[PDB]
């Protein structure tokens, strides 16, 4: 039957006749313990609340708590990877290498659940049992480390190191509680400190509660379930979308855009509404919004490579011949696998590889939200700057033609819209050469100059990529035209449609608007070569770098022999590769094109004006 | 509601119609066609790598460079093949409409705005010559290496369809849902920045009439309001479009990590190969 | 559309909304764990009678352990609890001495205090937690709110001439044996009302008062009786017309019975509402009781039928200005 | 300074001088058993079964060495309980026989009378005692101050012009979608008054008359309802000016709100009050119900928002005086 220190030597393992606390099974009992009690506790009062409109508030370190206990899991699931991975070998399967750190699993899952719903009631003096259980396990996870330190356990062998980061996480939890004491004095303090939600979201028609919700539903936006539930049944209107929130405000973000002009202002005299003005002005606005989509974005590239690292690792250990695992290391007569052998297994690389993506996607999709709602904050403000700037400007200057109503048109339609997508792109802008030139180097890595060959001609699509981009914008630029002329005379054959029906001018008039037509065909035909190449450029370049990668590394090189985990990691390398490759020209268009457009913006802002 | 959240079928098939058969023959065969010989590239470059891990190498690098050859070519041939029945299409159908057009009676003209008979000529057309070729591109190379990409990790491990029945179902809600709200929200996105640029327009074409009134303050309100609104309808958009992301993203993490372990089962003790692993990974 | 206050079966629609929760909804927790649903509460109970199991069976094994009973011993030691060799003896020991069946093959021994601790602790939060769990189902046992549900009210209201003047008649009936004590019956017009100072509040309700000898609300509720408000000249339905009794007016009439079960000796509430097209113009309620074979015989498939009499089709204080016109 | 009769939670802030006690206040020995706090509660009575299990481990292991039983014996003799070896022994016993476990280990035999005259006592007072405290926890469990707690009344009380007379209005709201059976609303206003005989009394508490439209004190209260108390002829707030209305004015208007909990079945009272400083003149509450998607949904977070209103800045007196010169 199960044991949980195993079947060994007539059970021996459960001899305790030499010190109870430095026997290695009872300390792993003994973090059991904390996960048991957090679980008695805490079921019933969850299962009690499972069974209106609260206007939720978060408490102090929330963010940093939900980070803190993602990391947990993280952790735990790699102790019980090591633990699993670590009793391969004995007959007797040990439960105590494992189970304690799956019911460690369990009780983070179970705590972080408690504290929404704690959280969600205010009612913080229910934090008392999250309390006593950071104490517990930190103070168990201490006794196996210390006891660990005296077994001559050292950072070679990887439970060691584990068991050190849970110390460390649990310490961290115990100390968000304790802040959480400290902040909203719910104990020993003879009045606690009220809090109050935040009052956009008292407010009954903000349904964009993606600021409002806590960090697992803003980077999963599990907040858009009912949303999107409710749509199904009945169509979305100006209703069922609601108010803006306070921090996501037209007022509020031209109030902060002013700030930032009146310190550039401040510093700079000469010329206060030019272009170098106004993009320390948006910095100074938006900066910290920038840097953390950016700093999710490099991330998500970051983690991104896990994909052809764990299949270069998996198909490497899969490809070995009659691989017989055994850890060398045995401590207490328990195996503890080392960090290098850890991570030679292929079902822990592909555990860390689902962990890996699901974590790298989650990234990727916050970092591209941050982008946009400062996008759309930006364009908020930018407007509002401009519809100040037309309540004061003199119609002198309207008069003389130097401005239209369509130039102030087109530069709110199509100028603000432009650098409102670049700062959608703004996080590329070094996203892209970090992703591009780590991703060249793991493909060195892994296979070689010839990889370095495939990069190259791989990198060739970004270049090709500008040209034929450029050439189809003056292409529809040319139908643009035509079709702007096609339109006139179709408009006029409509208006005057009464007036042909009556003289039968209807077929003499077709073959104009069909010469028209044909004229435009004759544009739109470039058009459409153009979009052909892009596309075949698109889906073509991988299939030759991967076709001169492979063919020159077996046949010009002539370098280590291919492999099944070098060559699969490198396509998935390549396959990484080509979306950032392929997306750099339409980052670098829409940079020039924000330059270009925040130049006319100040052109716009520093022209004539009505006196006081 | 029906209506609404229906696909326009019928729509689809008159498009395609149009085109004629010889070119619709010649696209969807050189889509299936080409899609097939990159997943006999890929598996190729797997039962090369097997070979030599036992270890004919140039024999399978002259197949591996034909196979890349050809599907250099076949992508030439489905680009210019898409875009050639996108002109065709174009081409003929704004023929046809305006033939229509002009046989129409006059009560025809006198009831129906010109608005609507006319944002047919300048947006639909406008949609149909240039979006359409692009979209329906991206939508049939998608489809069919999603389709293509399922088949080879079902290939590789034939228990993964078995896991692969409820992710389909997940997947299908998911996206009808997000196609319902998504919609809705584009449509309201696109009214709500039409008021914007108007009223941009009405205050600089009567400024002095504003300013006159001391009505500087009410049209800023205006604006606000209007932008606002814009605003919350791009933030309702790009919510409802990360939902459908994050849903997608976790569906794929379930589909390597089941095909992952699936494999490696597999592989070590069931005879499977490292390079069709490598294969059904990637 | 048209939002009722209370259904028919006298469930309330109201949506509350922006509540700022201060953990005052689980600091009432044993009124939560009596309100929930039974499965619910069952589910509950089973649970914390299996964590406490659990966790003392954690404690029973560690001890067991922390003493050495788990390995084989030399035979010279006694064990602080006997015969406990696993988890699984832990689990079953734990079981026996909180349900206090005490199967005796594993019992506590005088050898480490700590075991004769948690016993002390154990039998101390058995006995805790099973009066909790006892007395909460008492209070459960004890809901008449299912002695609310047969309790009937007429489907369709009624406005007929009784004695020269206008009432608003319904019929309320009882289906059991058990007497309801001191049954009092309230009615409210629900009704969104503007004041002349121009305060708009969306769902007054006005008492109105029901018609009876002594001037109050206490019904004797064997028989199902007809409960009617008189229409007087101070009366919210003063002006209501025949052509007001359509479904999109602004009108529902709430009625709320109240009173205690003979039997638990708690007091219930049951209720209903009639919007103004439930309420009928020109119909009274049939006679449901009759004296069959020396007894008195009531009806109750007849329960909400009316008769269309003939009654003025005009409002009440129509009636008093064309009845002083007459006079 | 400024002593407020009760508070805004209802806590009632009377302190209570030379209170002769003679044994009143423990021959009520439940009722203070009930009303302790809940672990001073599990703390009395652990420490009762504790001490209980003690007397009786003191009275076996008292039997069991004056049997002999403690001292070493080869066999001939039979103990009245066996295996009886120390206090520990006894102490496990006692446990055992009073929670009924029974391990038998330790078991009471036939052959002195004492061990069973012990047995029966030991029986007898452990049900006893076990009854005192199931029945006492059972009325814990059932207690309804805490359903008191989520019975919200508005902080600010207003007094504004409805229907051309002043009212002394206040909101008061229920946050669960359980029902408060037979809710009666009592009003009074609490003021040092002088008699025109020269009696000076300190807390006279007036009772003003709710406005209803039955003339009684009854609510039903499922969405916030505006309490308002109609100041007419005859009322303690007729000569009520505006600038009467500050914090060291003797004036508190206190509000008794009463009803039985439709889970539980029992009565609970909540109340608050309001001193003069805490009711506004010239406002009035905001509508705080509205009728979206089908359902009456209330917004909490408007619940005691209040909007300046354009009224008479003089006492309801001069009111009637001048409305009397205007006519
Ligand atoms: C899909 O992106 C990328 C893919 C690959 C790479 Cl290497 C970079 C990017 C990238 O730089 N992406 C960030 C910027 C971005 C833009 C659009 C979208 S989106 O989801 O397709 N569309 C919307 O959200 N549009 C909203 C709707 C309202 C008006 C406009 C905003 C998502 C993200
Ligand atoms: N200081 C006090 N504390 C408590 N109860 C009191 C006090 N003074 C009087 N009582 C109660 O009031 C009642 C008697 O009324 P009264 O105030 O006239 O007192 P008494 O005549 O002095 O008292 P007693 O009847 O005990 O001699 C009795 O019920 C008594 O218990
Ligand atoms: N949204 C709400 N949900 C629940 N209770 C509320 C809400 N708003 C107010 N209350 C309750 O109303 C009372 C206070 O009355 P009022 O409506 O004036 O609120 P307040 O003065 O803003 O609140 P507080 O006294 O907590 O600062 C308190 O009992 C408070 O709990």
């Amino acid at each position: 039957p199960l044991a949980f220190c195993g079947t060994e030597n007539h059970s021996a393992a459960y001899r305790v006749d030499q010190g109870v606390l430095n026997n290695g099974c009872f300390v792993d009992a003994l973090n059991v313990v904390p996960h048991v009690f957090l679980l008695f506790i805490t079921f019933p009062i969850l299962f009690i609340g499972w069974g209106h409109h609260s206007t939720w508030l978060h408490f102090p370190g929330h963010n940093l708590r939900w980070i803190l206990t993602f990391i947990l899991l993280f952790v735990l699931v790699c102790e019980i990877a090591e633990g699993i991975l670590s009793d391969g070998v004995t007959e007797s399967r040990h439960l105590h290498l494992y189970m304690p750190a799956g019911m460690a699993f369990m009780a983070a899952i179970t705590s972080v659940v408690y504290y929404h719903n704690i959280e969600t009631s205010n009612f913080p003096k229910l934090l008392i049992a999250l309390l006593i259980y950071w104490t517990l396990a930190f103070i168990t996870k201490t006794i196996k480390f210390v006891k660990f330190y005296d077994h001559a356990i050292g950072f070679s062998q990887l439970r060691f190191c584990l068991t050190g980061l849970l110390v460390i996480l649990y310490g961290m939890l115990l100390l968000v509680e304790v802040n959480v004491i400290r902040v909203r004095r719910y104990i020993f303090f003879k009045t606690p400190r009220k809090v109050k939600p935040p009052e956009d979201l008292q407010d009954l028609g903000v349904r964009f509660l993606q600021p409002f919700v806590n960090l697992l539903s803003k980077g999963t936006y599990w907040w858009m379930n009912a949303f999107i539930k409710t749509a199904h049944k009945k169509p979305i209107d100006l209703r069922a979308i609601g108010k803006l929130p306070i921090a996501m405000r037209a007022l509020t973000n031209y109030q902060r855009l002013c700030v930032a002009f009146d310190a550039q202002a401040r510093k700079d005299t000469q010329s206060p509404q030019g272009a170098r003005a106004i993009w320390r002005a948006l910095c100074h606005a938006f900066g910290r919004r920038l840097i953390l989509s950016s700093t999710f974005r490099i991330l998500a590239d970051l983690l991104g490579f896990a994909g052809p690292l764990c299949i270069f690792g998996i198909v490497d250990h899969l490809g070995k011949e009659n691989h017989v695992f055994q850890p060398k290391t045995q401590f207490l007569g328990v195996y503890f696998v080392s960090s290098q052998e850890f991570l030679g297994n292929a079902y822990v690389l592909a555990v860390l590889l689902f962990l890996a993506l699901l974590l790298q996607r989650t990234f990727l999709q916050a970092s591209y939200y941050v982008a946009i709602e400062t996008g759309i904050n930006l364009r908020g403000a930018i407007q509002t700057k401009i519809y100040n700037k037309i309540m004061h400007l003199s119609t002198s200057n309207l008069s003389m033609g130097e401005m239209t109503a369509g130039q102030i048109c087109n530069l709110v339609a199509i100028d603000t819209n432009q650098l409102m997508w670049f700062f959608f792109l703004c996080p590329n802008l070094w996203a892209m050469p970090v992703q591009i030139i780590v991703g060249v180097i793991l493909l060195y890595y892994i296979l070689g100059v010839s990889a370095l060959i495939g990069a190259a001609v791989i990198i060739l699509l970004a270049p090709v990529q500008y040209f034929v981009a450029t050439k189809l914008s003056q292409a529809q630029r040319s139908t643009l035209e035509h079709s702007n002329e096609r339109l006139k005379q179709t408009n006029e054959m409509l208006r005057g449609m009464k007036l042909l029906k009556l003289y039968a001018w209807e077929s003499i008039f077709c073959s104009r608007v069909e010469v028209t037509r044909r004229k435009e065909m004759t544009s739109l035909r470039a058009f459409a070569v153009y979009t052909s190449i892009s596309i075949f450029m698109n889906t073509a370049i991988p299939i030759a770098a991967v076709l001169i990668t492979f063919v020159g590394h077996v046949s010009f090189f002539k370098e280590s022999d291919l492999s099944p985990s070098v060559a699969f990691a490198s396509l998935s390398l390549f396959h990484i590769l080509v979306t950032p490759l392929f997306l750099l020209s339409s980052v670098v268009r829409s940079t020039v094109k924000a330059l270009v457009s925040v130049q006319k913006l100040s052109e716009f802002l520093s022209s004539a004006e009505i006196r006081e | 509601l029906h209506q609404r959240a229906k696909i326009p079928w019928r729509a689809c098939t008159k498009y395609l119609s149009s085109a004629g058969i010889l070119l619709l023959s010649l696209l969807v065969f050189s889509q299936l066609l080409k899609h097939m010989v990159l997943v006999a590239i890929d598996y190729w470059l797997a039962k090369w790598t097997d070979s030599a891990l036992v270890l004919d190498q140039s024999v399978y690098a002259m197949v591996f460079t034909l196979l890349c050859s050809l599907g250099i070519v076949l992508c030439l041939v489905t680009s210019v093949t898409v875009e050639w029945t996108g002109l065709k299409v174009a081409k003929r159908l704004h023929r046809s409409l305006l033939n229509r057009i002009i046989l129409a009676p006059m009560r025809f003209f006198e009831t129906t705005p010109l608005g609507s008979i006319l944002n047919r000529f300048s947006s639909d057309c406008n949609t149909i010559d240039q979006h359409i070729p692009s979209t329906l591109e991206c939508l049939s190379r998608s489809t069919l290496l999603c389709v293509s990409a399922l088949t080879v990790i079902s290939y590789v491990t034939p228990v993964f369809l078995v896991a692969l029945l409820p992710l389909a179902v997940v997947c299908y809600f998911i996206q009808k849902y997000f196609r319902v709200a998504s919609r809705d929200l584009q449509q309201l996105d696109d009214t709500t920045q039409l008021p914007l640029l108007s009223h941009f327009a009405e205050t600089v074409e009567g400024l002095t009439t504003i300013r006159a009134f001391r009505y500087e303050a009410r049209f800023q309100q205006k604006l606000l309001e209007y932008t606002d609104s814009n605003n919350i309808a791009s933030l309702f958009l790009t919510a409802a479009n990360r939902w459908l992301e994050v849903r997608m993203e976790y569906i794929g993490a379930c589909v390597v990590l089941i095909a992952a372990a699936t494999s490696i089962s597999n592989s070590l003790h069931r005879e499977l190969s490292a390079g069709l692993v490598g294969l059904g990974l990637t | 559309r048209r939002a009722r206050f209370v259904s028919k079966k006298g469930n309330c629609n109201v949506a509350h909304k922006n509540i700022r929760e201060e953990g005052r909804f689980l600091q009432d927790v044993f009124t939560t764990l009596v309100d929930l649903k039974w499965p619910h509460t069952l589910l509950i109970f089973t649970m914390s009678f299996l964590c406490s199991w659990l966790l003392f069976a954690m404690a029973w094994w560690l001890i067991a352990f922390a003493h050495g009973d788990l390995a084989p011993s030399e035979g010279t030691a006694e064990p602080c609890v006997t015969s406990i060799h696993s988890f699984s003896s832990a689990f079953l020991f734990s079981i026996e001495v909180q349900v206090t069946i005490g199967f005796g093959g594993r019992m506590v021994t005088e050898e480490c205090p700590l075991a004769i601790l948690i016993l002390i602790v154990q039998n101390i939060v058995g006995l805790m937690i099973n009066a909790i769990m006892l007395g909460c189902i008492f209070m459960k046992t004890a809901q008449a709110h299912r002695r609310a549900e047969t309790l009937i009210f007429s489907k369709h209201a009624v406005i007929a001439l009784r004695h020269g003047r206008l009432c608003f008649m319904l019929r309320v009936g009882d289906l059991r044996k058990s007497m309801i004590i001191s049954a009092t019956i309230h009615m409210q017009v629900v009704r969104k009302t503007t004041s002349p100072e121009g305060e708009v509040v969306p769902l007054h309700q006005v008492d109105i008062p029901m018609e009876n000898g002594v001037g109050g609300n206490s019904i004797f509720l064997v028989a199902p009786l007809i409960i009617y408000h008189v229409i007087d000249a101070n009366s919210p339905l003063y002006d209501l017309a025949p052509s007001d009794l359509h479904h999109h007016q602004d009108l529902e009439i709430i009625v709320i019975l109240e009173g205690v079960v003979e039997t638990t000796g708690i007091t219930t509430q049951a209720r209903t509402s009639y919007l103004a097209d439930e309420i009928l113009w020109g119909q009274r309620f049939v006679p449901i009781v009759a004296e069959e074979d020396g007894r008195y015989s009531v009806d109750y498939s007849k329960f909400g039928n009316t008769i269309k009499v003939p009654t003025p089709l005009c409002t009440a204080r129509q009636l008093d200005e064309d009845h002083s016109l007459l006079e």
